[PDB]
């Protein structure tokens, strides 16, 4: 019955997005003449990408036909591209009729939302463009993507292309607060502003997390700490503690720090991260930054092979005792 | 029925320790729409009684009950695999990295099953059906995807459980949909309270300072902290405060296998520790835990400048023996180039 | 079954008023239309008129012009009024497993001619998408009757294609053009179109295409609706692509500045311009051997960048790769340079 | 229509990167001209020999060698001879009760070996005795119920029997199950009746034409009774009805498995049941007496295979058929077809070896199973090829040839026989000098590692043929295995790669034997100068013997380094272990055995230690007393040690 | 399947020796009044791997196209990557000089070869190469590597210049 709030708090039509003038003029242009071209959406997640087309089509269709005409596909599809071909095929091939009451009739079109559209071959791609070619008039596609750079050169030569540029800490603490009072949940600003700071830019995420704060709280006070643990954010005393056991040169409370942080619980993915984060934003020197990153990137790598947490971790960890300490 | 699971707790209120995090997931399920869940936390920390607990609080004390199903899956490669399964009425449990690369062959359908039994089995309890998935984390690449695929298809039809102990393998989108649930591994303090209390409940009493050593020797596993006061009964009808705890049987045969590989650096000794570890590796050991438990026992022998090279050939070997298939070669060589390094360290 | 009325709707299809398909507006006839791959066409016309054709397995990248050709080269060996009788063309667009080699195929190799007799010819397009068994099948049949028809698989990639299918063909591979030859062709469509274009943009036309006129054709007319002039950065920009200034000011960064400032410059510019770790290290890679580096620097940049390159595919943390890549650099080239 | 492509970009002034410029340093301004004068090939030509192994010389007489065997039939003494022989070879073999029935039996020809010394009589069976007395004894029971019933209609005019309609009979393939039921009716002089996967066999088909053969007599009963009607549809004998390969059910034998259930239900004629998946015990319901073939003894099978051998004035050893069994996994059938095929042929090689424990012996059987005859000279042996150093271009194509015919059934060849072929002594198990000999086992040692560290390469990161853990996990697990073939007639329709595998084999097998050339040259190298070393006075030679096992020494080559029968005793005891009712509900698999497994072993080792001190009987009830069903011979099992 | 293994008797082919290609080749030739030189017959005998069918298809191709059977008629019909360009950049990356190496092997990417043809030629020619076994062994491994690589998917100029280079680092490094 109920729906989660990041879908249903979305912006209902077009100029009720934040942020964006040139996509929103030019969008608004293309919806004056109720003929939307192929449109390539890229940017940082979280953005609003896929709630300002969705809110285009609900300008464009009517909302009992807008869920009928339109189909959000993945492109990360492991079964391969003939999966989805077939799927737009067959969903193009069927011509069933609607009408508005509002008095203006419906463009024939269709509309797919293809996302994670930079997650494919080239092969792969070759096989959307010539379907795209082959249903050129029955359908006019969009491709929700994070870098424009990935999709090759016949896709990205005819689609118009759009930067999404990421929302301002203020424009997402102050939209955070709307769904906060609207959804009646008691969460003080701090928490919200540690929210954004948690999230990095991805609104998205940050809805997701406040959802599941305020229904995994039951109603009571949103801390910073339900926050941490529902973001799997590592907290910072740990990596200090990790950066001064690796300052120490000694090797046993080395292992100790780090099957003490391996037994609660926290992945190693997001502690490769934080020192990451912590790393190269330090006063080391320009060598030590780059052999430490260096080791977290093939840690990183190593990491989604499957291998151990521990392991992993200790072996970065020595690297990093050995760069603080060859200089010391 | 071990004392392991004679006195697992059934409900969220029974739980000794995490009462904070369990009240949560009390909170969580009367809500009436929880999540997907992606429970993690080391082996022995208390994630599977704490999901068989909000599976009691979900449906009613019908999920107690469970039946053993064998399912023969058809591979789009066309040969049919057969897996077993933990079921009751309003939950199914699987394991689909017992399916190797067809793991996918499980997670496209098995589901998709259930999700047949979610439009042909009707009770007006609650409109889904809680699927457990056990070591999601060993899963593969393509396996996540069908699963993240599968939970995007069938959201309103089912609710997923994953079960795991790193969350380093699974993948960024089906994190970034389904409520983290961490559950650490308990304190010392804790197991001596969940300890004292299990062995309150069968009649018997043992001292605080066997409590302790139970405690420390378990290394914060609660399941491992239990099997050993099981023993350690079996051993002596009363608890003495010096009862000698009983030691694992692989562990100490890894210890001697360690101090065979530090005792001579010879190729008769390296072809006998050859054999004992393919002596481990017959009796289903998994060969990630032989490489922890011989890094473990190795380093105590080491020096400490050695320390940090033996750690780094060990995760190195460790990484490859993921990667490739027959782990006795990464063993071995891990092994290898340790008595290498060890010889070289000794004549200097 | 059908997925025939399409092409054949869609050949003569414009608006006519306002499109302009520049592709379709230049296409050869006959093979002394199609000004490439000129030993390619002699020798098909060599075998095909002193009746020794034998069966051809035409591959290469995409857009070379394979299948035009060899419906020039099957329209001048059978008249209109005997085309369709004798020349069987499919392609794995209709596959409902592998039915059609013992249906279609295995039928019409298998039986004379109706009308004219002769000899009859099988087309068969992306050949790389049939099965091995598939192939299996297709090379017993193309083996047991290869007097009555001949056969030509027109495929993309010829790993894909069993030995023994390519041991029944001879191969034809359709390269690039030579960038050079293409110009003729730019400055041909530039002169007819009247539009503004510099040398810079036909450099730019030339190194985005790698050889492919429908490509270019693609690129230039859209550059041209976009802008109505093309240079470099309005090709690019209509592209999409790492611009050359760009990356020149990537590998500044990282050869001149700390790893802290370069590090927060190149995120600023990536998500300034949409830009990819992939992309950047292949125009990076490009930048490498046209920069003055020692032999041992070379190397280095190489190895590291290959390595960066195979850790993206896993799907790994895109901003601890990106550190890496600044890493592989600030480890060589920043302390030569200080020294 | 044709609408125009724009790219809209928040581009906002300023920010300083939005309109960039090239650097004005001088690194990255002055461009290398780029040449793409590469050398012409015009003026090189190829000479013969330069990309591959063409020699100008050719080799005349050295092939082509006819064999032109006429084996002479052996005379009573050489026969006694060689069985003494084989008597010497297998103590525990009884030879004399079987070698007058082979005698018979093969007292120009058109029938295979499988048939032609086909076991006509229950005991001919090898192996497996307890299964074939089980059925041998059942059988017994079933034709004294016949006689019963024909008795007591001639005078016309069951709890405590427990006699079970029905057995389900499961093991390997070609370990004999058909030949044993086979065996045992003619024994008893019953009538099969064999359904089979070879014949349509749909629900209603099986019952409305074999309902009759169980609940009535037979019209004909005396005369050609004791024969094998096949059913399909394009002394007294009594019916029995058999039912090869039950596991192998298609989309048209609809309702087979029911059918065969109301078989089960309204019979009045015994009923076997053979299968090779063992789920498939598991999957059926029903009652019905459980009977497993286990798999033979290698030595019975050895010198059974010697016997046939001998019968047909063929002369072996033990070893070769050692190792083809041991290839074949123990399969009979198998190895009988490839013995037949590989003897027929005229042998593998004129050799003459003296045991007492004469014609010429005929080893090598198992050189030529593996196609090894294909790519050697009839003079060379494998080992004496492994040994001695290889720098010719030919023998190294060879050699490549060799491991990559090796590699396609994912088989480490070089790793499996490493002891044996490396220069290094072998044996079965049971001061300046000293930094001298200290160096010379730090360098063998060194060279061993780095070739291992090279195997670890090649078995990680490089891509193998067949495509390991495709349907279960890796090697040595316990959750299952039990991966049968395909029961459709639908294709695959898979996407797979042949060129990533036909290269994939070729490279793993040139850098594995470029990895061993590499070992064994520097541990040669080692050796040469071992002579100095015992000059010296100190041998380090012991520090430097390899310590293999008996089984491992019994073969000329071994498939695999590690022992198959006590992992699939561990994994069976294990799933024995887990079966029990308490345990079944235990939701995973590592820590399952990793934390519940060793300590079951220590409370079965402390109560066994228990009860051999003399304490109260009341000690025997711990595992019983908590409610734990577990089979008492896998208590005793637990109970032993850990090895 | 393995049942159908168990009731026959399995033989064993392997590739054909490049002598054996060779003796029936000269058998073809003094049948068809073939002209050749050794050079075509080193190119038919390369393009066909252990191939019999392969060496006849190439000798009859070559025939037909051009009427003599010389290396340029061989590899202008077969159209592989040719073996002098890939021996001389084997042959620099065992002198280490990567610039060299890099425009061969970016000539060769221009002509429009795939990665799989040009490592699976890169593989075929040092397999033959007369160098070091140790050198060897380690060209042999790094090209393996870079195959998996290129086999997985990741295939482009960047992975065969990073295999270039680790060819080169492995003679200018011990
Ligand atoms: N070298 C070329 N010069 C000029 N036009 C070309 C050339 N190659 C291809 N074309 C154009 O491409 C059109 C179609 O050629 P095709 O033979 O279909 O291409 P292809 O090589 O078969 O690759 P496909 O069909 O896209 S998979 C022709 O009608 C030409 O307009
Ligand atoms: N133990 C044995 N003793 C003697 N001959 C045997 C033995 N096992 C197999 N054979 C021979 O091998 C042939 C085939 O044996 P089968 O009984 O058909 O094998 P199986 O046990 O039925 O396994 P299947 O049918 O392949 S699943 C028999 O007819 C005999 O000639
Ligand atoms: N510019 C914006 N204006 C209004 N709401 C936004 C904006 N950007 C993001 N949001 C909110 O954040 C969430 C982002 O979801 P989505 O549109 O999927 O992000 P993206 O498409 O960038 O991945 C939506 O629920 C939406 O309500
Ligand atoms: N709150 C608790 N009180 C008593 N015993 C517990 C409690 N939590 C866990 N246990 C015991 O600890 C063990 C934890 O095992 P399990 O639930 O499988 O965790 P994991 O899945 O992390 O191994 C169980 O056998 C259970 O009997
Ligand atoms: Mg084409
Ligand atoms: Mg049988």
């Amino acid at each position: 019955k109920p729906v989660p709030w990041v879908e249903k708090y979305r912006p209902k039509c077009v100029d009720e997005v934040a942020f964006q003038e040139e996509v929103v003029a030019v969008l608004k242009k293309s919806l004056e003449g109720a003929d939307l071209p192929n449109l390539l959406f890229y940017g940082p997640p979280g953005t609003g990408k896929t709630s300002t087309i969705l809110a285009a089509a609900r300008e464009l269709f009517g909302p009992e036909l807008f869920r009928l005409r339109v189909l959000e596909l993945n492109a990360s599809d492991e079964r391969g591209i003939q999966v989805v071909r077939e799927k737009v095929k067959n969903f193009a091939q069927l011509t069933v009729s609607g009408s508005r009451s509002d008095g203006k009739p419906c463009p024939p079109f269709k509309i797919v939302i293809l996302d994670e559209a930079d997650s494919m071959t080239s092969a792969a791609q070759a096989a959307l463009r010539r379907t795209m070619e082959k249903e050129s008039k029955t359908t006019r596609f969009c491709l929700i993507c994070n870098y424009v750079s990935r999709i090759i050169e016949p896709l990205t030569s005819r689609c118009s292309k759009f930067r999404f540029k990421p929302l301002s800490d203020k424009i997402q603490q102050q939209r955070l607060l709307d769904i906060a009072k609207k959804e009646n949940v008691k969460i003080s600003d701090e928490g919200i502003a540690y929210l954004v700071k948690v999230s990095e830019g991805d609104l998205r995420k940050a809805i997701t997390f406040l959802q599941s704060a305020t229904r995994l709280t039951g109603g009571k006070e949103i801390t910073e700490k339900v926050i941490t643990d529902i973001a799997g954010v590592i907290p910072a005393e740990k990596i200090d503690g990790v950066f001064a056991a690796c300052q120490s040169g000694s090797f046993d409370k080395l292992e100790a720090v780090v099957k003490d942080l391996i037994d609660e619980g926290h992945a190693a993915t997001q502690l490769v991260n934080q020192l990451h984060d912590v790393v190269v934003e330090n006063n080391l020197s320009d060598k030590q930054k780059s052999i430490i990153t260096e080791k977290l990137a093939e840690v990183d790598k190593c990491l989604a092979d499957g291998a151990d947490e521990h392991l992993q971790l200790i072996s970065l960890c020595a690297t990093v005792m050995q760069q603080l300490s060859q200089n010391c | 029925s071990l004392w392991v699971d004679k006195y697992r707790p059934c409900s969220l209120g029974r739980l000794d320790y995490h009462k904070e995090q369990a009240a949560q997931l009390r909170n969580l399920v009367q809500c009436g729409d929880f999540p997907h869940l992606l429970v993690y936390g080391p082996s022995g920390a208390g994630k599977k009684t704490r999901i068989m607990c909000i599976l009691r609080e979900l449906y009613g004390v019908g999920v107690e009950k469970l039946r053993i199903e064998h399912q023969t899956i058809t591979t789009p490669s066309k040969k049919k695999i057969e897996i077993s399964t933990i079921a009751s009425n309003y939950h199914l449990e699987v394991n689909p990295s017992d399916a190797g690369n067809s793991d996918r062959v499980v997670i496209q359908e098995m589901l998709k099953t259930v999700a047949q039994s979610q439009q042909l089995e009707t009770n007006s309890q609650r409109d889904f059906k809680v699927v457990l998935l056990t070591e999601v984390d060993k899963l593969t690449k393509d396996a996540q995807h069908a699963l993240r695929r599968t939970m995007e298809k069938y959201m309103s039809t089912c609710r997923l459980i994953l079960c795991c102990n790193s969350t380093s393998k699974v993948i960024p989108p089906i994190r970034s949909r389904c409520l983290a649930v961490r559950v650490p591994a308990p304190s010392i303090e804790d197991i001596c309270h969940v300890l004292s209390t299990v062995c309150k409940k069968e009649g018997l009493n043992l001292p605080s300072q066997l409590a302790h050593r139970l405690a420390e020797k378990s290394c914060r596993n609660l399941r491992k902290a239990l099997l050993m006061c099981e023993a350690c009964r079996v051993q002596q009808y009363p608890f003495t405060a010096d009862q000698e705890i009983p030691e694992t049987d692989w562990e100490v045969y890894l210890r001697e296998t360690a101090n065979a590989i530090v005792s001579q650096q010879t190729p008769q000794r390296l072809l006998e520790v050859r054999g004992r570890l393919y002596e481990l590796l017959t009796h289903c050991i998994p060969p990630e835990i032989i490489m922890k438990g011989l890094l473990s026992e190795l380093l105590h022998n080491c020096d400490g400048q050695l320390k940090g090279e033996v750690a780094q050939m060990a995760a190195y070997y460790e990484h490859r023996l993921q990667l490739g298939s027959k782990a006795i070669y990464h063993l071995e060589a891990f092994v290898a180039k340790f008595m290498a390094l060890y010889k070289k360290f000794m004549e200097d | 079954m059908e997925t025939s009325a399409l092409k054949q709707q869609e050949q003569p299809a414009a608006t006519k008023i306002r499109n302009l398909p520049w592709v379709e507006k230049y296409r050869p006839q006959t093979l002394n239309d199609l000004i490439s791959h000129q030993d390619i066409l002699s020798t098909i016309q060599k075998f095909i008129n002193e009746d020794r054709l034998p069966h051809l397995l035409l591959y290469g990248p995409p857009g070379t012009g394979k299948t035009s050709t060899i419906l020039a080269c099957a329209k001048q060996l059978y008249k209109d009024k005997e085309f369709g009788s004798m020349v069987l063309e499919l392609n794995a667009s209709d596959d409902r497993g592998i039915d059609i080699i013992r249906g279609p195929i295995l039928s019409f190799a298998s039986t004379r001619t109706i009308f004219k007799k002769g000899f009859k010819l099988v087309i068969l397009d992306e050949a790389d998408a049939m099965t091995q068994d598939a192939q299996n099948a297709l090379r017993r049949v193309i083996e047991k009757f290869t007097e009555n028809t001949r056969f030509c698989l027109i495929c993309n990639y010829l790993s894909k294609i069993i030995p023994a299918l390519q041991s029944r063909c001879t191969r034809f591979r359709f390269g690039p053009l030579t960038p050079e030859l293409m110009v003729p062709r730019l400055e041909h469509v530039v002169e007819e179109e009247k539009v503004d274009i510099s040398e810079d943009g036909m450099k730019a036309l030339v190194t985005l295409s790698s050889g492919d006129m429908r490509r270019a054709l693609n690129i230039l007319q859209s550059t041209n609706m976009a802008f109505g002039k093309v240079t470099e950065e309005t090709v690019y920009t209509c592209t999409g692509h790492p611009l050359k200034s760009d990356i020149a000011n990537i590998l500044d960064w990282m050869l001149n500045q700390d790893f802290t400032t370069a590090y927060r410059n190149i995120t600023e510019l990536k998500t300034l311009k949409g830009l990819a770790l992939h992309d950047i290290l292949t125009e990076i890679h490009l930048f490498v051997h046209r920069v003055d580096f020692p032999s041992s620097v070379r190397i280095h940049l190489l190895t590291k960048m290959a390595d960066i390159e195979y850790r993206l595919s896993v799907g790994t943390n895109e901003k601890i790769q990106l550190s890496s890549l600044i890493a592989a650099f600030q480890v060589t080239r920043d302390l030569i340079v200080a020294e | 229509s044709f609408q125009r492509v724009v790219h809209v970009q928040q581009k906002d002034d300023g920010c300083c990167l939005w309109h960039l410029k090239p650097p004005s340093c001088p690194l990255l301004t002055k461009f290398k001209e780029l040449n793409t004068k590469v050398i012409d090939l015009s003026k090189c030509g190829i000479a013969l020999g330069e990309f591959s192994t063409l020699n100008s010389k050719l080799k005349s007489g050295n092939s082509a060698a006819v064999f032109m065997r006429t084996r002479k039939e052996f005379t009573e003494e050489v026969r006694n001879l060689l069985l003494e022989e084989i008597r010497w070879s297998n103590p525990e073999f009884s030879l004399k009760k079987y070698f007058p029935l082979l005698l018979k039996k093969q007292i120009t020809e058109d029938m295979l070996w499988t048939e032609k010394y086909q076991p006509q009589t229950a005991s001919e069976l090898i192996g497996n005795e307890l299964a074939i007395k089980k059925l041998h004894s059942w059988l017994k029971d079933w034709k004294r119920r016949a006689e019963l019933e024909e008795r007591q209609n001639l005078k016309g005019k069951e709890e405590e029997s427990r006699l079970c309609n029905t057995v389900l009979i499961t093991g390997p393939t070609g370990v004999g199950k058909t030949a044993a039921v086979y065996a045992c009716a003619q024994e008893l002089g019953f009538k099969i009746f064999e359904v089979n996967a070879s014949s349509q066999r749909s629900g209603r088909q099986i019952l409305s034409q074999l309902k009759e053969a169980t609940q009535s007599h037979q019209v004909d009963k005396q005369g050609v009774n004791s024969q094998k009607p096949c059913f399909f549809n394009s002394k007294n004998a009594t019916s029995l009805i058999l039912f090869e390969e039950v596991d192998v059910i298609f989309d048209e034998d609809a309702g087979f498995l029911n059918a065969i259930k109301t078989f089960m239900a309204t019979t009045k004629r015994p009923v076997i049941l053979t299968t090779s998946d063992p789920t498939f015990s598991l999957m059926f319901d029903g009652c019905f007496e459980e009977i497993k073939f286990s798999t033979p003894s290698l030595l019975n099978v050895a010198s059974y295979l010697q016997m046939i051998c001998l019968t047909e004035n063929f002369r072996t050893d033990v070893k070769d058929f050692v190792t083809l069994l041991t290839a074949n996994t123990c399969d009979i059938r198998k190895s009988i077809l490839y013995l037949q095929f590989w003897i027929r042929s005229g042998g593998g090689v004129l050799e003459e070896r003296p045991l007492t424990l004469l014609p010429k012996c005929d080893s090598g059987c198992a050189e030529t199973l593996f196609g090894l005859k294909n790519i050697f000279s009839p003079s060379e042996d494998l080992f004496s090829f492994l040994k001695h150093k290889i720098t010719m271009k030919e023998e190294w194509h060879k050699f490549i040839q060799l491991l990559t015919e090796f590699q396609m059934r994912n088989v480490d060849f070089l790793y499996s026989n490493l002891e044996f072929i490396l220069p290094l002594p072998v044996d079965t198990i049971p001061t300046t000098a000293g930094k001298k000999c200290s160096a010379l086992v730090s360098h063998c040692l060194n060279s061993l590692s780095e070739f291992m560290d090279n195997m670890s390469f090649l078995d990680a990161l490089l891509t193998d043929v067949r495509e390991q853990n495709k349907y279960g996990r890796n090697d040595f697990s316990w959750t299952n295995g039990k991966v049968t073939s395909g029961l459709c007639d639908e294709f695959s329709l898979e996407s797979n790669d042949g060129w990533t595998s036909q290269s994939s084999g070729e490279l793993k097998a040139a850098a594995e034997a470029l990895s061993f050339t590499k070992c064994s040259s520097a541990i040669s190298k080692a050796l040469e100068t071992l002579n100095s070393c015992k000059k010296l006075g100190r041998d380090p030679t012991n520090d430097l013997t390899f310590y293999v096992s008996q089984k491992r020494n019994n073969v000329y080559f071994s498939q695999s380094a590690a022992n198959l029968d006590n992992a699939w005793k561990r994994i069976s005891v294990i799933k024995s272990v887990f079966s029990s009712r308490s345990l079944l509900y235990v939701g995973n698999r590592q820590a399952s055995i990793i934390e519940y497994l060793p300590t079951l072993r220590n409370i079965c080792k402390t109560e066994k230690l228990k009860e051999q001190g003399k304490s109260k009987r009341r000690f025997l009830h711990y595992f019983e007393g908590i409610h734990l069903d577990i089979p008492k011979e896998t208590v005793n099992t637990l109970a032993a040690d850990f090895p | 399947i393995e049942p159908i293994q168990s009731r026959c008797a399995v033989l064993r082919y392997t590739k054909l020796t490049d002598a054996q290609i060779l003796t029936r080749l000269m058998n073809v030739i003094e049948k068809e009044r073939v002209p050749y030189t050794d050079d075509g017959l080193e190119a038919i005998i390369f393009t066909a791997q252990g191939d019999m069918r392969q060496a006849l298809n190439n000798l009859q191709s070559t025939f037909s196209g051009f009427g003599f059977i010389n290396s340029e008629n061989v590899f202008k019909v077969c159209d592989e990557p040719h073996p002098l360009l890939v021996k001389e950049m084997i042959q620099h990356c065992v002198n280490a000089n990567i610039d060299e190496a890099y425009k061969i092997l970016a000539h060769l990417w221009h002509l429009g070869y795939s990665p799989e043809d040009i490592i699976g030629n890169i593989f075929r020619v040092c397999k033959t190469f007369q160098m070091a076994e140790y050198l060897k062994l380690e060209f042999i491994k790094e090209i393996g590597y870079t195959h998996m690589k290129i086999a997985e998917g990741v295939n482009s100029l960047l992975q065969m210049a990073g295999l270039l280079a680790r060819l080169c680092q492995k003679t200018m490094a011990p």
